[PDB]
């Protein structure tokens, strides 16, 4: 198969 | 065919752990008349199979006794999401004529052959989700027809080949979970088709190429979670047709380049978790299509620029562990579709803008440990679509009950370390969703609301180091969700409510420093999971109750500092989890239990200013207490 | 973070019908914030208090990424598994109570590097096999207990155990 990476949201407080 | 099928045929015996509900039982018959048109997985041409479609068949065995010699004309090969075990045989290069290549899924081991790269009609490869070790041959630059090639999810090392620039077609390249090392080949920028770079998720040094300013077609650029060094390359804002583009946990280094606002199309802009340093750009303002920006953990300066203001479609504004400083530009807030506003652990100043929930879709606002001041905007009050708030560490201003509006969908709120000053508005009562209630360390005065208790969903209340007076009522057992009570530090009157006993959750109690005047409840002896109850500094006035020992967890126990008198009860010896016990500064008399010698959990112990006497029993507390811990008793042998 | 990536592989091995770890929220920067999870002043988790918490599944070996934490409660709930020999790796550590459940399995050998330990109560389960040497090296435990556990061998004094009681193995079936 094939997809693309998807950047995940940076954290938080 | 007839060689063809009774190869695969061979093949298929090879499988094991074959059940008979199998979708190969269609393998039969080795005549064209059955093979070419009633084989499940195989389709021909002119009599002989080009294609051979097995993703997802469920078979288990390996490619060793796969028919290579016996399949000239196969073109279309998908062997998916099986249980493939082995490695990837050179063989695999024989297939003149094949241009799609799928072993997707499957438990391969050992390097990539070489022969691969002499697949020369070659479309499309898939090596995906497997264990493959080694370095990517330099011979698969040989692939000039190749538009696809993903090998993530893989143990590959070395670097990438720089013979991959002879792959003029590609357009698509996935190699991201994987070990690769080395610099990024400078000849990578230089494809002419490229749309997706995902190189993620690596052990990548060096710079960024400065060719990259080539790819004018590419439209995402993964790259995160690498060792990617040096500057960001100024001339990446030639890559115009940009739409993400996220550098993450790196190792970059340098200010962010004024070149990224020629990119039009950029919705997603992830730089975090980097040592950028210097002031931003005010040039970012001009990135027309942002929508997620993230610069956080970085080592940036100076003022945010005024010209954020222009960017209309912005929803997710990650600023937050940097050393920016100065006052909020009103512009910030300009957009409508904002939703994350984080700023904390910075140096700013001043005010907040009245631009703060413009578009009345604000969800989490973040502004922790700054130099902030004065009120709260009008237009955050009634900004009825927040979530999570974070005023902590902080110099706001304002009456408390005038300051904030009400928020239906509220869930989390820290207000700590500010000076609002004022009563609490039984406004709160409608955030129905508030499960942490934390406004410790303020000049609120006055009572508590009683339609605080009818917050059911609370499970932490936080109002310690405040000017909070009355007494707590007997509802006080409406909130049985809580497992943190900090109420400490006010001027709360009154008794005790018993109600405390069905608060069965309870996890940290904290009451000290209160005004607390009459005797403990003798009710409290159901909170399982109690292992903090602080009671110092009150006016309790009555013998401790024979309930509190039937607490089996806490671990810490403080009722220090009261009018307590009576008999040290010998039923402590049950809190075999107890480290902690200050009983100081009372009225406690008798013998302290020699049963306490028993206790080998405990650590601290606290005796002092008390009318108590004998010999003390002995365990590792008491021995090593210093002359501290019996100070101001009358018979202490 | 880290912390917070390992607490969350936790979460999602444990069927959770009471909601108790509906606060761990993983695109937080740490989980200093969730409930039942305490923090000390450098922002590393110090404490996990999930007893009788109602909690079933299996643990987790990402439970050793937790360098600081120093007392872990899991103790009353249906968790079933393995103990994994991961948690060997919290370097400070006090507390170890995960009595009263359903493990099963050995005693990892690895909680002999946890020298920081006062405190082991793994009694009513359904652990077997036999009491590693490693334990009594630790100096630092006071207080053991593996009671109506089906363990087998004999009782290891080797200098730490000498001061325990029959309590500490009653119902073990070791001798
Ligand atoms: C790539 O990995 C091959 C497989 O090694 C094992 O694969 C899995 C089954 C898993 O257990 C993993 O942990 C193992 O590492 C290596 O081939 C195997 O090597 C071992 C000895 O290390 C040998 O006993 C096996 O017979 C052999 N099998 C096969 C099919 O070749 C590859 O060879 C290694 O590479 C050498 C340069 C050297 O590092 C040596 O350790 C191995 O022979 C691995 N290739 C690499 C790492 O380049
Ligand atoms: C702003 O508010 C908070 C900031 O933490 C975020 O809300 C939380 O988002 C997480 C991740 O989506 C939600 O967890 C998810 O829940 C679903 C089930 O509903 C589950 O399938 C996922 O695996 C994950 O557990 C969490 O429920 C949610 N909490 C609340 C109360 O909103 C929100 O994402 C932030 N919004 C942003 C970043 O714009
Ligand atoms: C706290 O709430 C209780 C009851 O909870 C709510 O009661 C209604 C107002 C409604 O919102 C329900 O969905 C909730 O369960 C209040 O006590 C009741 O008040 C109503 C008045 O409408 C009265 O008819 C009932 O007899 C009261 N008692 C009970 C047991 O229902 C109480 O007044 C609230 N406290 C404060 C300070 O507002
Ligand atoms: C299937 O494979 C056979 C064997 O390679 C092909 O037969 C050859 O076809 C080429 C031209 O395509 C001829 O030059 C050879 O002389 C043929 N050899 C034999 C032994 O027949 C056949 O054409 C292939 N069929 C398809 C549809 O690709
Ligand atoms: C190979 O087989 C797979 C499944 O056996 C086919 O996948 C299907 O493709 C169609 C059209 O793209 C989709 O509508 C289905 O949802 C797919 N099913 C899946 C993914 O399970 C695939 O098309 C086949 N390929 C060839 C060339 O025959
Ligand atoms: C913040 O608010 C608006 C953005 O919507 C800007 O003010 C004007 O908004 C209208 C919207 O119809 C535009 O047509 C104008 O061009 C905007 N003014 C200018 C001078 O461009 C405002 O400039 C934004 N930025 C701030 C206040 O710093
Ligand atoms: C319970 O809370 C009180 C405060 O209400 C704590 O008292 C502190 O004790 C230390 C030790 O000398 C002092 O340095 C602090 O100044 C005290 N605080 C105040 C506000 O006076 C007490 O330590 C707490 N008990 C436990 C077990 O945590
Ligand atoms: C983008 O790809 C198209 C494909 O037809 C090509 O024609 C065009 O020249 C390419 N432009 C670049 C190099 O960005
Ligand atoms: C790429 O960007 C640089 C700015 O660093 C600029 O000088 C150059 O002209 C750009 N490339 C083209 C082809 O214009
Ligand atoms: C808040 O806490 C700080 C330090 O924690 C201390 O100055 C005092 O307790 C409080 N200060 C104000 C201004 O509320």
């Amino acid at each position: 198969e094939s997809s693309s990476s998807h950047s995940e949201r940076a954290g938080g407080r | 065919t007839v060689e063809e099928a009774n190869a695969l045929l061979k093949w298929k015996s090879t499988f094991t752990n074959q059940t008979s509900s199998s979708k190969l039982s269609s393998w039969v018959n080795p005549n064209t008349s059955s093979f070419c048109t009633s084989w499940y997985g195989v389709a021909c041409s002119l009599g002989s199979i080009i294609r051979l479609n097995l993703t997802n068949t469920g078979i288990e065995g390996t490619f060793e006794d796969f028919p290579f010699s016996s399949l000239p004309n196969l073109t279309f090969v998908d062997l998916s999401m099986n249980r493939f075990s082995g490695t990837i045989s050179p063989e695999w290069g024989r297939f003149s004529k094949l241009e799609y290549f799928d072993l997707s899924i499957n438990q391969l081991v050992g390097e990539i052959p070489p022969e691969l790269g002499k697949l020369s009609n070659l479309d499309t490869l898939h090596l995906v989700e497997n264990k493959l070790n080694g370095s990517i041959p330099s011979e698969i630059g040989r692939l000039t027809k190749v538009t696809e090639i993903a090998i993530y999810d893989n143990l590959l090392t070395g670097p990438i080949p720089s013979s991959f620039g002879n792959l003029t077609k590609l357009v698509n390249l996935y190699l991201f979970i994987n070990s690769l090392s080395g610099s990024i080949p400078s000849e990578i920028g230089n494809l002419p088709n490229l749309r997706e770079l995902c190189l993620d998720r690596n052990n990548l040094t060096g710079k960024i190429p400065s060719s990259f300013g080539n790819l004018k077609n590419v439209t995402l650029l993964n790259m995160f979670e690498n060792q990617l060094s040096g500057e960001i390359p100024p001339e990446i804002g030639n890559m115009t047709a940009l739409d993400t583009l996220s550098l993450h946990t790196n190792k970059l280094t340098g200010p962010i380049p004024s070149t990224l606002g020629n990119i039009k199309t950029l919705a997603v802009l992830h730089l975090y978790l980097n040592q950028l340093n210097g002031s931003i750009p005010p040039e970012l303002g001009e990135m027309e299509s942002m929508i997620d920006l993230e610069i956080s953990e970085n080592k940036l300066t100076g003022p945010v620029p005024d010209s954020f203001g222009k960017l209309t479609a912005l929803e997710w504004l990650f600023l937050r562990d940097n050393q920016l400083s100065g006052p909020i530009p009103p512009g910030i807030a300009n957009s409508t579709e904002l939703t994350v506003l984080q700023l904390d652990t910075n140096n700013f100043t001043g005010f907040l803008p009245d631009t703060i929930c413009r578009g009345g879709k604000l969800e989490n606002l973040t502004l922790d440990d700054n130099h902030f001041e004065g009120p709260v905007p009008k237009s955050l009050r009634d900004c009825k679509s927040l979530i999570r708030v974070r005023f902590k560490g902080n110099s706001f201003s304002g009456d408390i009950s005038e300051a904030f509006g009400v928020y239906p969908t509220l869930n989390f709120i820290d207000l700590s370390n500010n000076n609002f000053h004022g009563q609490l508005s039984a406004n709160w009562e409608q955030s129905q969703k508030l499960v942490a209630f934390i406004l410790s360390n303020n000049s609120i005065t006055g009572a508590i609301p009683p339609e605080i208790w009818n917050m059911t969903q609370l499970s932490q209340l936080d109002l310690s180091s405040n000017r909070i007076t009355g007494e707590l009522p007997e509802s006080i057992s409406n909130i049985n969700r809580i497992s943190k009570l900090q109420l400490n530090g006010n001027r709360l009157s009154g008794k005790i409510p018993s109600g405390i006993r069905l608060l069965t959750n309870l996890e940290y109690l904290d009451l000290s420093s209160n005004r607390f005047s009459f005797e403990i409840p003798p009710t409290l002896n159901n909170l399982p999971r109690l292992y903090y109850m602080n009671l110092s500094r009150n006016d309790l006035d009555q013998t401790i109750p024979e309930g509190l020992t039937k607490l089996s967890q806490l671990q810490m126990l403080d009722l220090s500092y009261n009018q307590l008198d009576g008999e040290i009860s010998s039923q402590f010896r049950s809190l075999q989890n107890l480290e902690r016990l200050d009983l100081s500064h009372n009225n406690l008399s008798g013998q302290i239990p020699p049963s306490f010698k028993d206790m080998l959990a405990l650590t601290h112990v606290d005796v002092s200013h008390n009318n108590l006497q004998g010999p003390i029993p002995d365990n590792a507390a008491f021995r090593n207490a210093p002359p501290d811990a019996f100070e101001g008793n009358k018979d202490l042998c | 973070n880290a912390e917070g990536d390992a607490l969350s592989a936790l979460k999602n091995s444990l069927a959770d019908p009471n909601k108790v770890l509906q606060s761990w929220d993983a695109t937080l920067v740490t989980p200093c914030t969730w409930f039942h999870v305490t923090c000390n002043s450098d922002n590393s988790v110090t404490r996990v208090d999930l007893g009788n918490a109602n909690l079933s599944g299996q643990l987790v070996m990402q439970l050793g990424q937790l360098p600081n934490l120093q007392y872990l409660e899991l103790y009353s709930n249906n968790i079933t598994g393995t103990i994994p020999e991961q948690l060997g790796n919290l370097t400070e550590l006090v507390s170890l109570d995960l009595y009263l459940n359903n493990l099963s399995g050995p005693i990892p050998s690895t909680l002999g590097r946890l020298k920081k330990l006062r405190f082991l109560r793994l009694n009513n389960n359904s652990l077997s096999g036999e009491i590693p040497r490693s334990l009594t090296a630790v100096l630092t435990l006071q207080v053991l207990d593996l009671s109506n556990n089906p363990l087998t061998g004999d009782i290891p004094v080797n200098g730490s155990f000498s001061l325990f009681t029959p309590i500490s193995f009653a119902n073990t079936k070791l001798t």
